[PDB]
């Protein structure tokens, strides 16, 4: 039974800054047959359904900006936002799909304003 | 092989019929 | 034109059953899997289960006893039934397509809200 | 005994077999 | 090549 | 359709009717040694369901057969998983054969082409194998009627360069060589030019749909082309996905499981676990 865990729970940040969030897995998600990790990242903006940003640890979904970069292999994975835009205010989940599916706790990305 | 026994070396009719 | 729609009762009494139907269109259910994911109010996503193209079903280890997933390929519908509901089961229930050989959950329905109270 | 090589083998299969 | 073809074609079992 | 194992059809033509309900030949196909057949036996004979061949294709001394456009009209991909001496297609001493006519053959994934000593065979220089094979230097098409430079090759058809001539490419007198746009790669295109899905291979019935592929670029599962067989499935014959129940029936009279694949025997260094068909590291030397 695979268990995911993300960190940090929430984080505030200003526009145009770099943000990195983690996603630790209890079991290695590397597939020996094709050398790819069965991990995906999901973005859920307020009032919307989850959106597939990055699958296979690093491969971006068609129509995803290059600011989102997925790194990591095995059990430690990280999602990085190059330049945080105002529209990136959302909750980010990581989901493994090696055997069954398990979502993480999710990192709440809030944007500073005044 | 077939050419080993019937091309390089002599090969009778009954000896050749073993292949088919 | 890949679309998925949920249709739930919205209000279920405690210790009753929940029946939701995912009406899909734009892809064959014989070749794509459909997951069931719920989301409690203000909490994270929780995978309930999925059903493969051949019909095999996988369930959450914690909620395998109460969950039941079936489908009708001719009608392009996927059904979800949960037994012995509780107040903490109040959540919005999604259904998402799963191209298991290539990509994970891509197209998600807008989900249906289900409140468990009296 | 007899020597059969190349196309002569294919003809030998066609006749005997 | 032609010698290789005959050695693998005229086997007792066809397949 | 249905998937059938390797074939070796010879002598009689009644054995050839074993491909009537066959779309994918999981293996090789050898049609050879038919000396008393006539063209009258091939005019009404057709196998349109056949699409893909995993290994190679062999035609040798099939008398009366004048063209393959009616025998295999929908043959698209020859994967060449196992080759016939580095050849995925061998047309050797196919007399009476006037043309190839495989106007649907779009991609030979592995191996080369050997066409030798086939008299009466034209429509060879009008074929750009570089659009079908990646290694055309290893080809060997000699000693045919097309070698005499005096063939009645007549084809709208696309024109490419082989050596130093701008010749139109066509399989028969009424079948061009289908050449897809550069953006489609090997995925195949439709008649209008729309590229198939990135998982297709050769041709498809609808573009941008992995469930409408004629052949799969990687693996086939549940009627859809996938890039890899996900758990709990296994890669079988390096072209399709199977479950543990399938790989278990084949073992009971002897396949095994290793690296998420259903293979016939464990590799050197591993021995089979008798319980779950899984290859395990041996203790010291293995028997
Ligand atoms: C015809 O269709 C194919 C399918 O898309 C198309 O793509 C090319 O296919 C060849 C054949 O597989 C690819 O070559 C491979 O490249 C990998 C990576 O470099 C190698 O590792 C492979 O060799 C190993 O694997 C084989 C299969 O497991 C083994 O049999 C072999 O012994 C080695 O162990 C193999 O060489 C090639 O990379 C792709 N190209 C692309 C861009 O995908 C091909 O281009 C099409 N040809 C046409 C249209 O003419
Ligand atoms: C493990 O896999 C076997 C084999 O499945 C076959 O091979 C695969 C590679 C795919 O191509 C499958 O599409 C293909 O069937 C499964 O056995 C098969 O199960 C299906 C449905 O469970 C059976 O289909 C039924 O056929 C009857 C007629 O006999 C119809 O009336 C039904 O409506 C239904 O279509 C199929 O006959 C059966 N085949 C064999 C040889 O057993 C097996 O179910 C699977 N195991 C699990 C746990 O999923
Ligand atoms: C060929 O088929 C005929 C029936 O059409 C049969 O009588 C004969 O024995 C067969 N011969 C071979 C060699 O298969
Ligand atoms: C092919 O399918 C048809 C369907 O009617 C059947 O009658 C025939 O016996 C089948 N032949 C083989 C060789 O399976
Ligand atoms: C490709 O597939 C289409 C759709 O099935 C079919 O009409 C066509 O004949 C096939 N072959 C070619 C060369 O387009």
């Amino acid at each position: 039974d695979i268990v995911m865990s993300q960190s940090p729970s929430s984080l505030v940040v200003s526009v145009g800054e770099k943000v990195t969030m983690s996603c630790k897995s209890s079991q290695s998600l590397l597939y020996s047959s094709n050398q790819k990790n069965f991990l995906a990242w999901y973005q859920q903006k307020p009032g919307q359904s989850p959106k597939l940003l990055i699958y296979w640890a690093s491969t971006r979904e068609s129509g995803v900006p290059d600011r989102f970069t997925g790194s990591g292999s095995g059990t430690d994975f990280t999602l990085t936002i190059s330049s945080v835009k105002a529209e990136d205010l959302a909750v980010y989940y990581c989901q493994q799909y090696f055997r069954y599916r398990t979502f993480g706790g999710g990192t709440k990305l809030e944007i500073k304003s005044s | 092989g077939v050419v080993e026994h019937c091309c390089h070396r002599p090969c009778s009719n009954a000896e050749f019929k073993k292949y088919c | 034109q890949v679309q998925l729609k949920e249709s739930g009762p919205g209000l279920v009494a405690p210790s009753q059953s929940l029946s939701i139907t995912c009406t899909v269109s734009g892809f064959p259910l014989t070749a794509y899997g459909v997951n069931w994911v719920r989301q409690p109010p203000g909490k994270g996503l929780e995978w309930l289960g999925m059903i493969w193209g051949d019909g095999n079903t996988d369930y959450n280890s914690a909620l395998k006893s109460r969950l039941s997933i079936s489908k009708d390929n001719s009608k392009s519908q996927v059904f979800l039934k949960m037994n012995s509901l509780q107040t903490d089961d109040t959540a919005r229930y999604y259904c998402a397509r799963d191209p298991y050989g290539s990509k994970p959950m891509d197209y998600w329905g807008q989900g249906t809200s289900v409140t468990v109270s009296s | 005994p007899k020597h059969r090589c190349g196309s002569e083998i294919t003809n030998s299969y066609m006749d005997l077999c | 090549f032609e010698d290789y073809l005959h050695n693998v074609v005229f086997v007792p079992r066809p397949s | 359709g249905e998937v059938c194992p390797g074939m070796d059809i010879r002598n009689n033509l009644t054995r050839l009717h074993e491909l009537e309900n066959c779309s994918v030949i999981e293996g090789h196909l050898q049609i050879l040694l038919m000396f008393k057949t006539r063209p009258e036996d091939f005019r009404d004979l057709s196998f349109p369901k056949l699409i893909m061949i995993t290994d190679y294709l062999l035609l040798f001394r099939v008398y009366g057969l004048e063209s393959l456009k009616d025998l295999f009209p929908n043959l698209t991909v020859i994967r060449g998983s196992r080759l016939f001496f580095n050849y995925a297609l061998v047309i050797f001493e196919m007399v009476h054969l006037k043309e190839l006519g495989l106007y649907n053959l779009m991609n030979i994934t592995r191996g080369s082409v050997r066409i030798e000593k086939n008299n009466e065979l034209c429509y060879l220089a009008t074929i750009d194998w570089s659009r079908i094979l990646d290694s055309v230097e290893d080809n060997h098409i000699v000693l045919n009627k097309d070698d005499n430079e005096e063939c009645g090759d007549i084809c709208n058809c696309p024109a490419t360069v082989i050596n130093g001539q701008f010749v139109e490419r066509c399989w028969t007198h009424s079948h061009c060589q289908k050449v897809c746009p550069t953006i489609c790669k090997s995925h195949g295109c439709t008649a209008e030019g729309l590229c198939c899905h990135s998982e297709c291979l050769g041709n498809c019935s609808q573009p941008d749909d992995p469930t409408k592929c004629v052949a799969c670029r990687n693996f086939y599962l549940d009627g859809r082309c996938v890039e890899t067989c996900p758990p709990p499935y296994y890669h079988f014959q390096d072209w399709r996905c199977v479950n543990f129940s399938f790989c278990q029936d084949l073992h009971h009279k002897q396949y095994v499981i290793h690296n998420n694949k259903c293979i016939p025997e464990c590799p050197s260094g591993y021995t089979m676990n008798s319980s779950n068909l899984l290859c395990t590291p041996c203790l010291g030397p293995c028997p």
